[PDB]
RNA sequence: GUGGGAUACUACCCUGGCUGUAUGACCAUUCUAACCCGCCACGCUUAGCGCGUGGGGAGACAGUGUCAGGUGGGCAGUUUGACUGGGGCGGUCGCCUCCUAAAGAGUAACGGAGGCGCCCAAAGGUUCCCUCAGAAUGGAUGGAAAUCAUUCGCAGAGUGUAAAGGCACAAGGGAGCUUGACUGCGAGACUGACAAGUCGAGCAGGGACGAAAGUCGGGCUUAGUGAUCCGGUGGUUCCGCAUG
RNA sequence: GUCCUAAGGUAGCGAAAUUCCUUGUCGGGUAAGUUCCGACCCGCACGAAAGGCGCAACGAUCUGGGCACUGUCUCAACGAGAGACUCGGUGAAAUUAUAGUACCUGUGAAGAUGCAGGUUACCCGCGACAGGACGGAAAGACCCCGUGGAGCUUUACUGCAAC
RNA sequence: AUAGGCCCAGGCGACUGUUUAGCAAAAACACAGGUCUCUGCAAAACCGUAAGGUGACGUAUAGGGGCUGACGCCUGCCCGG
RNA sequence: GGUUCGUGGUAGGAGAGCGUUCUAAGGGCGGUGAAGUCAGACCGGAAGGACUGGUGGAGCGCUUAGAAGUGAGAAUGCCG
RNA sequence: UACUCGGGAGUCAGACUGCGAGUGAUAAGAUCCGUAGUCGAAAGGGAAACAGCCCAGACCACCAGUUAAGGUCCCCAAAUAU
RNA sequence: GGUAGCGGAGAAAUUCCAAUCGAACUUGGAGAUAGCUGGUUCUCUCCGAAAUAGCUUUAGGGCUAGCCUCGAGGUAAAGAG
RNA sequence: AAGUAGUUAGAGCCCGUUAAUGGGUGAUAGCGUGCCUUUUGUAGAAUGAACCGGCGAGUUACGAUUUGUUGCAAGGUUAAGCGGAAAAAGCGGAGCCGUAGCGAAAGCGAGUCUGAAUAGGGCGCAUAAGUAACAGGUCGUAGACCCGAAACCAGGUGAUCU
RNA sequence: GAUCCUGAGUACGGCGGAACACGUGAAAUUCCGUCGGAAUCCGGGAGGACCAUCUCCCAAGGCUAAAUACUCCCUAGUGAC
RNA sequence: AUAGCGUGAGGAAGGCAGACCCAGGGAACUGAAACAUCUAAGUACCUGGAGGAAGAGAAAGAAAAAUCGAUUUCCUGAGUA
């Protein structure tokens, strides 16, 4: 009748604000755009927002309902 | 044994052949041939009464690695590109047996 | 009496200069279509086999 | 003239049918000298064994050996799952999605709900264009509700398919051109016992779209899958047990 | 009448060594009868050589009833002898962590001689009983487990003889 | 002193006999009888590698196997597997 | 030799040692009494080691190294 | 203190208590996770006795002291305390 | 006196084959194998767990990791509050 | 008067020692549920042991790996064997390890493989210490720590019971 | 060196099995059973299927010490038994 | 005539050392964490032959740009192929 799950996917993010990171890091794995993507990062096929370049995380609002991540050295 | 778990090499494959003509060579570098006094001739036999080497594998090779200060002819059965090139910027000189 | 290799493992790993052991991937045989080419690229190469799993072969074969 | 083709006759053929020959198989009947006789007479021999001799009988069969197919519990060696509020029945066993899960991650139960083992040659890539549901009326078939005009409308739609997240400055809808649903790889990260899985800027090659910027290494994202071993196919400046 | 069948159970017997419901119902027997005898037939699920139905004699067979007989009993009494008991001789065993080895209530690996708190209790034995020592014996035979075993079966698998 | 308790009714097995030495004596086995089946004699069946034997020093009114289980009245239909 | 922090402990890791049998070497006691055994109120932080006395009546310690049949309270252990 | 490398293990039956959730009956000394603690592997004081609660961590000795939980009429140390 | 264990004998019960029989007794392979239970002997000193994940013809076993110990390392001292 | 039988306090009585804040006994008072095993947890109404004494369980060979020590050091070392006291040297360098790795291999070589690449990346070198022997730890093959099955197979003995 | 001899129901092959480290595997080599069945010196075999070339060698007959293995025994002796 | 029979001349028969080896025949337990190929293992065991040793053995060989010259045993090769 019932009693299946999967496994479970390790969402979330991965990098703080504040945190340098060397490009290509991972930063916020996600369904979605639940964060969007914005300066010096970008989006995988998957949603997941890694980083371009050698820098230092920041988490900064778009407009009300969003956000997004940037990396600036 | 792990437990009736799949051992390792059971899930991963087998890889290659091993040839029956190969060719291992006595691996001889420039570091050494500094010992002797230049003009003179370097041989197999003279590299084994130096004890330098023992056993002749299948051949000599001799390999550029380190440098020579010493004009020297040398023979032996395969040299590298650049073991070559070294000992002929020396003075030296090269024969193939 | 002398210790026999464990031949199953000779035929497929191989040994580097630092004493370590190598390996080739395993998902590798028959169902290729149901793998990415990202995925086949990289299992086309080599690998290292992992310290827990060294610790456990090695005296298979030491020689 | 007909017709693809011509008629006479001649020869070389072909297709069958019959006679005759010559070869060569299968099967049957007979014979007898192999083999066999738990038939008789004699002898070795005071022997119901055996053997020999002479008859009689079967006879190329039997029996024996080698090989092969079948039948074969007559006999044999073994197999006949785990979780589990005891075991068993029932159910489940791998992958994805929510809740549980206590605002990072992770987190159990025979805990509560559902899905998967695909599809799409456009349902991909790009370039350009626009925007839904539903209601209010007005209207010929036409009606609660088809299509049309106006207004309202942040999404109450749709997102190939379950759900969650996300999306209207598209990821939703059309059109054109196409095949990046490419080759080599990949600093670095995620995850993680291992095996594996995941993301990846960027470099090179050669291309698609677009004026260009630039985007494109499949699809809004997350399931659509299975080790080695063994075989098959194609390819290869690899090896090839003295040399070719 | 119609479907299916290879064909659809005949006789005889039947709540049965078979009948669940079911102490079936009716009758008889008994003061009273889940048993018993005889009939009935909705035979859960009889049935014709896995033989059907019946049957004299037989039976340390099973079953029900009766006459007689009785300590089976109401409900026990007496007697005899053999042990038991005392004396003399001789002289084992199972068992056993050490032991100066109470009761109630409670606690506690959830059922205490031994802990707590209370209550009883002078020392040593003899004959008797067996509530407990979760008493002794027997590494539970029930149960489950073990990638344990043997024996048997077959249209499990693979084989072997034999034909 | 030694020396049957009897009767009525019923199920089962006809009977006498045999049986789990050391828990079961029976309604189980056997039994005579019935039936099927096979077997032409170097019978078939069995033991054994074979020789050799039993069968049987027999010969289908005999021998082996299966089933039933005295006697009486009977034993029905189905050959698709 | 000092200062500071510490010094409960199962599985288990690490270290330092006690003791037994034998060997080699060195050096010793022992019929004026060895090992062993019996008793003691001694010694050392522990495993353990001395001393005295009795019984015994012929071998035994110490030191440094080495080698092991190395230390029992349980195995429904085995024998007595 | 952490990390890295290497040698060597043992463990993979966990228990209660408090807090948050499930199954359960908003039962269980039930069961299953998360969290912290104690037991395990922890003696000692208090809960009469008491693994698992409260206080609190034993190197050794001492006929010394102050304190915790809990207590101060007697058993029973300390108030018949204000 | 005969029949002897991959066997024999069975009026058939798993009955009997020397107090043993769903396959005798003895000897050997054999110190079978046992993820099972039991047991495993002297002392002190320092440190000191776990009863979890994942996979497993797997669930009271094992393997890797997490947790302990010992040793050595290395510093843009990274740990803890 | 109960009490895992002792311990701590302790009188009285009795002795006099390896002489030291001694010995033996202990009225009485306090506290106190054996040892082992296995367990989440056992005084355990779970297991084992009557007691006493003896015997009785991680060892040896060969190999792998690591630590420590010693000797030589880009070298190190010999095996069988000759020799000889069941010796010690000497001889014996065949071979083994290391010194160069990469690659399926050809092969190239401080580089190599992949690849079209001169790119990047993997493995290596840069970034150089091994070797022989001893001892300790552990692992493997051997019974491998000790004891213990029911059963299987092979050769034989048995029908004096039945 | 005219001529002649040089191990025939073998050597090989098929089938079925086995031994060689080699489990039919591409399976050389050796052996057993059964079928078939050579050339024989311008000949024949092997070199891990097989073919050619080259090289090495003469089967289907027999003998052969020493070095090796073991110790019921004898003699003398040894043991960190 | 052979069979057969008789006589004479030789020869064998049997035992062990629970050892070593040659052949014939030939297990299973076990391991693979089941198990059947496979392993254990040509081991244990039976039997036959022996001899002080046996067996093997004087290339129809081993090999490869170079040759070596009967067998056996040991070290290595190598836990390689
Ligand atoms: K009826
Ligand atoms: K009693
Ligand atoms: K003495
Ligand atoms: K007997
Ligand atoms: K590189
Ligand atoms: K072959
Ligand atoms: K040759
Ligand atoms: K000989
Ligand atoms: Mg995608
Ligand atoms: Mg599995
Ligand atoms: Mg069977
Ligand atoms: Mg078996
Ligand atoms: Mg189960
Ligand atoms: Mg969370
Ligand atoms: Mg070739
Ligand atoms: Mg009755
Ligand atoms: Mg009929
Ligand atoms: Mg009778
Ligand atoms: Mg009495
Ligand atoms: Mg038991
Ligand atoms: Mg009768
Ligand atoms: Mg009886
Ligand atoms: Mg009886
Ligand atoms: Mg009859
Ligand atoms: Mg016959
Ligand atoms: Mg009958
Ligand atoms: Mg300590
Ligand atoms: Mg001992
Ligand atoms: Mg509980
Ligand atoms: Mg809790
Ligand atoms: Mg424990
Ligand atoms: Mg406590
Ligand atoms: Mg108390
Ligand atoms: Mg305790
Ligand atoms: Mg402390
Ligand atoms: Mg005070
Ligand atoms: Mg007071
Ligand atoms: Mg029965
Ligand atoms: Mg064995
Ligand atoms: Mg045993
Ligand atoms: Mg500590
Ligand atoms: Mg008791
Ligand atoms: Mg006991
Ligand atoms: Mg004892
Ligand atoms: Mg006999
Ligand atoms: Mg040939
Ligand atoms: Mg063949
Ligand atoms: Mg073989
Ligand atoms: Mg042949
Ligand atoms: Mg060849
Ligand atoms: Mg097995």
């Amino acid at each position: 009748s019932n009693g299946r799950d999967s496994e479970s996917k390790r969402l979330g993010a991965k990098r703080a604000d504040g945190q340098f990171v060397t490009g290509g890091s991972i930063l916020y794995r996600q369904r979605g755009t639940k964060i969007y993507p914005g300066t010096n990062v970008g989006r995988g096929g998957d949603d997941t927002l890694f980083a371009k370049t050698d820098g230092v995380v920041r988490f900064e609002r778009m407009g009300r309902d969003k956000k997004k991540v940037s990396v600036y050295p | 044994f792990e437990g009736g778990q799949l051992p390792l090499f059971r899930r991963i494959p087998k890889r290659g052949f091993t040839n029956i003509n190969r060719k291992e060579f006595a691996i001889v570098n420039l570091d050494v041939l500094n010992r002797f006094e230049d003009g003179t001739e370097v041989t197999p036999e003279l590299l084994v009464e130096t004890g330098i080497i023992r056993n002749e594998k299948s051949g000599i090779k001799i390999l550029s690695n380190g440098n020579i200060e010493k004009k020297l002819t040398v023979k032996a059965n395969k040299f590298s590109a650049a073991a070559k090139e070294a000992i002929e910027a020396a003075g030296g000189k090269t024969e193939v047996i | 009496p002398k210790m026999k290799t464990h031949r199953g493992s000779a035929k497929r790993f191989k040994r580097t200069g630092s004493g370590k052991l190598k390996r080739r991937h395993g998902f590798t045989s028959h169902m290729f279509a149901n793998k990415s080419q990202k995925q086949k690229r990289k299992l086309r190469k080599s690998a290292m086999v992992s310290a827990g799993d060294f610790k456990r072969i090695r005296q298979m074969v030491a020689k």
